[PDB]
């Protein structure tokens, strides 16, 4: 899930 | 979203980001840092969306500077306790690149290159195309080429938790 990936990279 | 130990501890950081003749209470609640202090902070530093992240949460018309104020909200959308509404939320603003209020094919291809890097490591011309088709094709319910707020975050609260 691209999206997944996307939103750890901003929030983690 | 933030406890009085994180307010306090924000307004001395804050501070410390200011010249000497700004640290008075008042100065600091009128001061505007520049973005170039704010992205050297441990907490933005490392993230790859920094300059978009500085923009957003950004009040004064030009910009191109952050209040305490807006250095709380920021704080306060990155914070363990903020909700995963908000947060879909502020991430859709920080995606959408020329702020229209759609996530685009530019759009998608600035926020790939922005995971990936500047270039080498660069998706292809190929690559690309066909990552944002298959991001499309999962995202975009009516099928209008771009993505809007709830498309995104259905798309999102369908996604694991990336806790
Ligand atoms: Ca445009
Ligand atoms: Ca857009
Ligand atoms: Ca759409």
């Amino acid at each position: 899930s691209f999206w997944y990936g996307a939103m750890k990279a901003l929030y983690g | 979203f933030l406890t009085k130990q994180e307010i306090l501890l924000a307004h001395r950081r804050f501070c410390e980001l200011l010249p000497q003749e700004q640290r008075s209470v008042e100065s600091s609640l009128r001061a505007q840092v520049p973005f170039e202090q704010i992205l050297s902070l441990p907490e933005l530093k490392a993230n790859p969306f920094k300059e978009r992240i500085c923009r957003v949460f950004s009040t004064s018309p030009a910009k191109d500077s952050l209040s305490f104020e807006d250095f709380l909200d920021l704080l306060s959308v990155f914070s363990d306790t903020a909700t995963p509404d908000i947060k879909s939320h502020y991430a859709f603003r920080i995606f959408d690149f020329d702020d229209d209020g759609t996530l685009n094919r530019e759009d998608l291809s600035r926020l790939v290159n922005c995971l990936t890097g500047e270039g080498e490591t660069r998706l292809s011309a190929s690559e690309m195309k066909q990552l944002i088709d298959n991001i499309l094709e999962e995202s975009d319910i009516d099928r209008d080429g771009t993505i809007n707020l709830s498309e995104f975050q259905h798309v999102i609260s369908r996604s694991p938790d990336f806790a």
